[PDB]
C-alpha cells in the first residue's frame, strides 16, 4: 500500500527554535509511518550513533511508539550523550539509562541558532544536590544552597544558583558552536507496534 | 563544617563567568585594534573597567574560605591566585596617588621631545629620527649630543617620582607578608609542593648568578675582538687595555648589538644567505607564506590549523584608510578563538617572524583544555623560549633547501659558516650581561641595601665591571640612567628575557639530542623528525598544572637550571676565536675613561 500519513519528522528536525537542555524539548510519535533513509543518506548530519540496532536493520523490525527529545548543546559535548558517561549533562540535565535503545543524531547549526550579539536564549543546570534518575526532567529553579547558613532564596556569601547562561556567538571555534542534538527513544510494550516502513512493488 | 569540598562549586561558578568576561574584553580589544574609530575607543574601556571591577568582589569572597586545611594540591593552587588581593590593600588615596604616579611616568615617557642646539625648534621623537641617529650613522658628535640629550632631558625629570613610586610600592609589597619587593616578582618563580621538586627565592637568587660564571670565557674572548676591531674603525679611540664608550653599541642602552654586523664584518667578499630576490621571483604571496609555515609544524606532529584562522585573522595590509597596529600579536580570544595581526611583507625577516607567531599560537592551542585560571605558561619564559626554538630550527640552510629557496649546488663552508654564527653571536650572547646587570641593580635597589645617595653613583661603578662600559662624560647622581627604559616605568618584569635564553638552548640540545643527527650544534635539525615531536608535546600539555620542575623533566633529565649548551652552541666559533685574538690582551681595566 502506497504511503500515507508519513511520521512530522519535518517539524522536529526543521522546527523555528530548540528549547533548552535542563527542559529539554519532549515530542510524543505514534500511528504514522516512517523513513528513516532521508536521516541515513542525508549528508547535513555531523553524527549519526547507536547500537542496540543497525542502521540499515532500522527498517526491518519496528516498535511501539517513539519519543523524540531535542535540544541544542555545545560542541565538546556531543559525545556526553552515552550510557554510563559522567559530566555537566549527562548527570544533572539528561541521564541516559545503561539499557538505552534507539540512538542520538547531532548536526551543527551555527548559521541558524547563533547572534553576533551573543544568544542568552539557552539556559543549562550545573548543580543538584542528588543525581538525575534515569529519563526524567527536573524544571524547578530554587535557590541553590551550599554550606549551613540558611538562605532564604536570596544571593550572598555561600549560596547559588541553578541554571548558567550560553554565550552562543558566530565568531567561537569549532567545538563550541551550538549543536542540535535529536535523540530518538524506542518503546516495546505488548501493545501493538506502529511506527515503521514501507513496503515495494 | 567541611571547607575542601565546597571550593570546588565555586571555583565550578567562577569559570563559567571567567570565560564569557574575558572572552568579551579580548574581542573588544581585537576590533579596536583592527580597526580604529572615535566610536570604537570609548566601547573598549566599558568592557575593560567592567572586567576589571569584576576582579575585586570574586577576590573579596575568596577570603571567607580559611586556607590552612585544604588539602587537595590542584585546588590549593587554583585559589592561590584569587586570594591574591592586589592593589586595593592600603587605603584609598595612596592606591588613587599610586595610579596616577604609574600614568603620569608613562605620558612623561611617550611625550619625548629635543630638538637640536643649532636649531632651536627641530626636535627629533623616539619615531624614526633620533633612534636611527645613533643606530646606522658615522659620526662621533652627533651620537654623544643624542645620547646626552636623552639621557638628560628624560631621565632626570623622572627620578622624582620613581623615588616615592619604590618607596609605596616596597610597603604594598610588605603588606602581602613578604621581605620585600623583589620577591614578588621572584613569587611566579616559587613552588611549594611536592618534594623534591620545590624551589626557593633564595635557590633562585644563588642560582641564576651561578649559572653565569661559566660563561666568562664566551664574552671575554667576544669582547676583546670587538674592542680591537672597533679600535682598527676608529684611530686613536680607545685605550688596547681599557673599556668601550656607550655611544658607540648600536642601540640607546646596548640591549642589542645587531647593529653592529657591517662594521665588523670578518669576510666581507663572502655574500651573506640572502633569499629576497628568490622569494620575489615566483610571486611568495602573503598566505603562501603562513601556508608553508603551517606545514613545518604539521610535519613534526603538531595539530593542524583550525578552519577559521584562515578567515578572521587580519594577515596583509590594511589598505589604505582602515589605520591599524601593525606590531605582529598572536590572539587568543578563548573559546577556540586564535588570530593574528602583522602588516606583513615579503621579507625572510617576516619569513621568521610568522614561523614565530605560529609557534606562539601553537603553544597556546597546547592547553587548551585546562581550568581557566590554568591557561598561561609554566613560568614567564616559556611562551617566548617555545617561540625562538622554531625560528632558530628554520633558518638553517638546508631546510631552506628543502623548501626550493636556494640554488641545489650551494656552497656553504667554514668561512659563511662563521660569518653566519658571528651574526647570531652578536644578539644572544651580548645581551645576558646586560640583562643580569640590570635585574641584580633593581633588586639591589628594591631590597634597601643601598641609601638614598647610592643610586647612580653604582650604577656605572659595577656596569664597568660586568660589562665593560666606561662614563663618557662624569655627571652627579641628579640623573637617572635606567629609567629612560621601556620596561622600567611600565613596571615590566625583566628576569624573563634572560632565562628564556638559557631555556632555548638547554631544549634544543635536549631536542638534538633527539635528532640522532651527525654535525656541530649549529646546523642541528628538528624538522621531518616525528621522534622529536612527542617529547615536546607532552610538555606544552601541561599548562600551569604541573609544577614548571616536572614539567622539564619531558624534554631534559635535569630538573635544574644549568648552562650546558651556550657552551656548545658556540663551539666551533670560541675554538676558533681564541686563534683570532692571538696577540691582544682580554680584560678590561676599570681605570682608563673619556675625561682621565
Ligand atoms: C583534586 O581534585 C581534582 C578534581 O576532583 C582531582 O581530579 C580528579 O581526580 C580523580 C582521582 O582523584 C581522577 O579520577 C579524575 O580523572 C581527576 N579529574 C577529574 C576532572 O575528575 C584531583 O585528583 C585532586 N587531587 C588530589 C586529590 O590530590
Ligand atoms: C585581603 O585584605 C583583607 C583586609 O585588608 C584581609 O583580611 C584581614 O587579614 C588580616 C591578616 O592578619 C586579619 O588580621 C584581619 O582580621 C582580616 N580582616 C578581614 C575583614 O578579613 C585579607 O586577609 C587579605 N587577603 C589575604 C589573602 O591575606
Ligand atoms: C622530508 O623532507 C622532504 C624534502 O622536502 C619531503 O619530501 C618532499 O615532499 C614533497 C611533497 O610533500 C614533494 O613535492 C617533494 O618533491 C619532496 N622532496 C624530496 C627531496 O623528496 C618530505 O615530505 C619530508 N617528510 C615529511 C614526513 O614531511
Ligand atoms: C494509492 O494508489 C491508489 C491507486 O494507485 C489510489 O487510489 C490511492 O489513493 C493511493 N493512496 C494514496 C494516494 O494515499
Ligand atoms: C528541512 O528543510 C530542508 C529545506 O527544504 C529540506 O531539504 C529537508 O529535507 C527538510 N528536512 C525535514 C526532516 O523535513
Ligand atoms: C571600521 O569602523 C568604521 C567606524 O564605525 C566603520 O564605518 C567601518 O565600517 C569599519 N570597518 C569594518 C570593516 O567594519
Ligand atoms: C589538518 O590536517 C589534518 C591531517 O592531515 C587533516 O585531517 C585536516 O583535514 C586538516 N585540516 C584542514 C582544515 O585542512
Ligand atoms: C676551514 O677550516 C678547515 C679546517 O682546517 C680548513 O681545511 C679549510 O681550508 C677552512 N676553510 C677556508 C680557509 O676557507
Amino acid at each position: 500500500p502506497n504511503i500515507t500519513n508519513l511520521c512530522p519528522f519535518g517539524e522536529v528536525f526543521n522546527a523555528t527554535r530548540f528549547a533548552s537542555v535542563y527542559a529539554w524539548n519532549r515530542k510524543r510519535i505514534s500511528n504514522c509511518v516512517a523513513d528513516y533513509s532521508v536521516l541515513y543518506n542525508s549528508a547535513s548530519f555531523s553524527t549519526f550513533k547507536c547500537y542496540g540496532v543497525s542502521p540499515t536493520k532500522l527498517n526491518d523490525l519496528c516498535f511501539t511508539n517513539v519519543y523524540a527529545d531535542s535540544f541544542v548543546i555545545r560542541g565538546d559535548e556531543v559525545r556526553q550523550i552515552a550510557p554510563g558517561q559522567t559530566g555537566n549533562i549527562a548527570d544533572y540535565n539528561y541521564k541516559l539509562p545503561d539499557d538505552f535503545t534507539g540512538c542520538v543524531i547531532a548536526w551543527n547549526s551555527n548559521n541558524l541558532d547563533s547572534k553576533v550579539g551573543g544568544n542568552y536564549n539557552y539556559l543549562y543546570r550545573l548543580f543538584r544536590k542528588s543525581n538525575l534518575k534515569p529519563f526524567e526532567r527536573d524544571i524547578s529553579t530554587e535557590i541553590y544552597q551550599a554550606g549551613s547558613t540558611p538562605c532564604n532564596g536570596v544571593k550572598g556569601f555561600n549560596c547559588y544558583f541553578p541554571l548558567q547562561s550560553y554565550g552562543f556567538q558566530p565568531t567561537y571555534g569549532v567545538g563550541y558552536q551550538p549543536y542540535r542534538v535529536v535523540v530518538l527513544s524506542f518503546e516495546l510494550l505488548h501493545a501493538p507496534a506502529t511506527v515503521c516502513g514501507p513496503k515495494k512493488s | 563544617s567541611t571547607i575542601e569540598e565546597q571550593a570546588k562549586t565555586f571555583l565550578d561558578k567562577f569559570n563559567h563567568e571567567a570565560e564569557d568576561l574575558f572572552y568579551q574584553s579580548s574581542l573588544a580589544s581585537w576590533n579596536y585594534n583592527t580597526n580604529i574609530t572615535e566610536e570604537n575607543v570609548q566601547n573598549m574601556n566599558n568592557a575593560g573597567d567592567k572586567w576589571s571591577a569584576f576582579l575585586k568582589e570574586q577576590s573579596t569572597l575568596a577570603q571567607m574560605y580559611p586556607l590552612q586545611e585544604i588539602q587537595n594540591l590542584t585546588v590549593k593552587l587554583q585559589l592561590q591566585a584569587l586570594q591574591q588581593n592586589g592593589s586595593s590593600v592600603l587605603s584609598e588615596d595612596k592606591s588613587k596617588r599610586l595610579n596616577t604616579i604609574l600614568n603620569t611616568m608613562s605620558t612623561i615617557y611617550s611625550t619625548g621631545k629635543v630638538c637640536n642646539p643649532d636649531n632651536p625648534q627641530e626636535c627629533l621623537l623616539l619615531e624614526p629620527g633620533l633612534n636611527e641617529i645613533m643606530a646606522n650613522s658615522l659620526d662621533y658628535n652627533e651620537r654623544l649630543w643624542a645620547w646626552e640629550s636623552w639621557r638628560s632631558e628624560v631621565g632626570k625629570q623622572l627620578r622624582p617620582l620613581y623615588e616615592e613610586y619604590v618607596v609605596l610600592k616596597n610597603e604594598m609589597a610588605r603588606a602581602n607578608h613578604y621581605e620585600d619587593y623583589g620577591d614578588y616578582w621572584r613569587g611566579d618563580y616559587e613552588v611549594n609542593g611536592v618534594d623534591g621538586y620545590d624551589y626557593s627565592r633564595g635557590q633562585l637568587i644563588e642560582d641564576v648568578e651561578h649559572t653565569f660564571e661559566e660563561i666568562k670565557p664566551l664574552y671575554e674572548h667576544l669582547h676583546a675582538y670587538v674592542r680591537a676591531k672597533l679600535m682598527n674603525a676608529y684611530p686613536s679611540y680607545i685605550s688596547p687595555i681599557g673599556c668601550l664608550p656607550a655611544h658607540l653599541l648600536g642601540d640607546m642602552w646596548g640591549r642589542f648589538w645587531t647593529n653592529l654586523y657591517s662594521l665588523t664584518v670578518p669576510f666581507g667578499q663572502k655574500p651573506n644567505i640572502d633569499v629576497t630576490d628568490a622569494m620575489v621571483d615566483q610571486a611568495w604571496d602573503a598566505q603562501r607564506i603562513f601556508k608553508e609555515a603551517e606545514k613545518f609544524f604539521v610535519s613534526v606532529g603538531l595539530p593542524n590549523m583550525t578552519q577559521g584562522f584562515w578567515e578572521n585573522s587580519m594577515l596583509t595590509d590594511p589598505g589604505n584608510v582602515q589605520k591599524a597596529v601593525c606590531h605582529p600579536t598572536a590572539w587568543d580570544l578563548g573559546k577556540g578563538d586564535f588570530r593574528i595581526l602583522m602588516c606583513t611583507k615579503v621579507t625572510m625577516d617576516d619569513f621568521l617572524t610568522a614561523h614565530h607567531e605560529m609557534g606562539h599560537i601553537q603553544y597556546d592551542m597546547a592547553y587548551a583544555a585546562q581550568p581557566f585560571l590554568l591557561r598561561n605558561g609554566a613560568n614567564e619564559g616559556f611562551h617566548e623560549a617555545v617561540g625562538e626554538i622554531m625560528s632558530l630550527s628554520a633558518a638553517t640552510p638546508k631546510h631552506l633547501k628543502s623548501i626550493g629557496l636556494l640554488s641545489p649546488d650551494f656552497q656553504e663552508d667554514n668561512e659563511t659558516e662563521i660569518n653566519f654564527l658571528l651574526k647570531q653571536a652578536l644578539t644572544i650572547v651580548g645581551t645576558l650581561p646586560f640583562t643580569y646587570m640590570l635585574e641584580k641593580w633593581r633588586w639591589m635597589v628594591f631590597k634597601g641595601e643601598i641609601p638614598k645617595d647610592q643610586w647612580m653613583k653604582k650604577w656605572w661603578e659595577m656596569k664597568r665591571e660586568i660589562v665593560g662600559v666606561v662614563e663618557p662624560v662624569p655627571h652627579d647622581e641628579t640623573y637617572c640612567d635606567p629609567a629612560s627604559l621601556f620596561h622600567v616605568s611600565n613596571d615590566y618584569s625583566f628576569i624573563r628575557y634572560y632565562t628564556r635564553t638559557l631555556y632555548q638552548f638547554q631544549f634544543q640540545e635536549a631536542l638534538c639530542q633527539a635528532a640522532k643527527h651527525e654535525g656541530p650544534l649549529h646546523k642541528c635539525d628538528i624538522s621531518n623528525s616525528t621522534e622529536a615531536g612527542q617529547k615536546l608535546f607532552n610538555m606544552l600539555r601541561l599548562g600551569k598544572s604541573e609544577p614548571w620542575t616536572l614539567a622539564l623533566e619531558n624534554v631534559v633529565g635535569a630538573k635544574n637550571m644549568n648552562v650546558r649548551p651556550l657552551l656548545n652552541y658556540f663551539e666551533p666559533l670560541f675554538t676558533w676565536l681564541k686563534d683570532q685574538n692571538k696577540n691582544s690582551f682580554v680584560g678590561w681595566s676599570t681605570d682608563w675613561s673619556p675625561y682621565a
